[PDB]
């Protein structure tokens, strides 16, 4: 597999990003 | 009335004259007729305005009325602002290939784009087969590779390997591809480059909510949220396919899904002139994404 993003839906997504 | 200007590509210089009345789009056009390129929605051009900043050239809008920085001629570089999903399938041209070919050859050599150093050995590898074409014994003695800028700054450094020593390990691969033409060596040399993390990724500052710095990358695929020490590792990942809109005020954007019962994804970015930047770069990424799936 390319170099892509962790795969998520985009409730997780923010998750994620809110306390990186 | 008239005005001098100064427009080069990667590989050659052009002038030409304008008019107070001369749109960005009128400029562009002649670029296009001049070196008589077709796939056009890859490029634009770029200018520095009068307070040192480079920006792109907008085309629906007049030359003489985006505070170009006035000098005798005015001065623009023609470049990609966009890139391909995959250069076998869309880069049909071979003004294209060469224009991109040395626009990313340069990206790498100067360090904005990571290459690791055997990848590098091999891309400078194809670079010296499309400027010199088959190795020669009798013409290519050693030392022949000596004013040729063929690696990274990054890759120089990190090693005990001297100059002269990593121009052998480039010369061992020229003498490898034989009998490859300048075309397919370009592309050749693009094939490996696109396969790069860093490759066709605009990168920016970003924040949370926290207020932690991340990076944002905008590029052919869609929008990805980077740890602020690693360009190469997308932590999220956002695809065209999943966006429905991307706007922003004052510092903060607002990216809005398909799915309609999903929340809206935010993130705060400092500067207008960027903004901007940013806004053009996801719209100009998302149509040229969708036009690839709806011929």
């Amino acid at each position: 597999s390319s170099k892509r993003a962790p795969q998520m839906d985009w409730s997780k997504k923010n998750e994620l990003f809110s306390n990186l | 009335k008239p005005i001098n200007v100064r427009v080069t590509t990667m590989d050659a210089e052009l002038e030409f004259a304008i008019q107070p009345n001369t749109t960005g789009k009128q400029l562009f056009d002649q670029v296009v007729k001049t070196v008589g390129l077709r796939e056009v929605w890859f490029f634009g051009l770029q200018y520095v305005d009068s307070k040192g900043y480079s920006t792109w050239l907008k085309l629906n809008k007049k030359v003489t009325q985006q505070d170009v920085k006035k000098e005798n001629p005015l001065q623009f570089k023609f470049r990609a602002k966009f890139f391909p999903e995959d250069v076998s399938e869309e880069l049909i041209q071979e003004i294209t290939q060469r224009l991109f070919f040395l626009q990313v050859k340069e990206a790498i050599l100067n360090d904005e784009i990571y290459c690791p150093p055997e990848t590098a050995v091999l891309l400078a590898s194809y670079a010296v087969q499309a400027k010199y074409g088959d190795y020669n014994k009798e013409i290519h003695k050693p030392g022949y590779l000596a004013n040729d800028r063929l690696l990274p700054q990054r890759v120089l450094e990190q090693h005990k390997l001297t100059k002269e020593q990593w121009e052998e390990r480039i010369q061992n691969w020229h003498e490898e591809h034989r009998g490859m033409l300048r075309e397919d060596s370009m592309m050749e040399y693009l094939k490996i480059a696109q396969d790069l993390e860093m490759y066709g990724v605009n990168y920016f500052e970003i924040k949370n909510k926290k207020g932690t710095e991340l990076w944002l990358g905008v590029d052919a695929l869609g929008l990805n949220i980077y740890e602020h020490d690693d360009k190469l590792t997308p932590k999220i990942g956002f695809p065209w396919s999943e966006i429905r809109n991307i706007s922003f005020n004052d510092k903060k954007f607002v990216i809005k899904p398909i799915d309609k019962k999903a929340p809206d994804f935010v993130f705060y970015a400092p500067r207008l002139r960027i903004n901007k930047r940013i806004l053009a770069l996801c719209m100009g990424n998302h149509e040229l994404y969708m036009r690839r799936r709806k011929p």
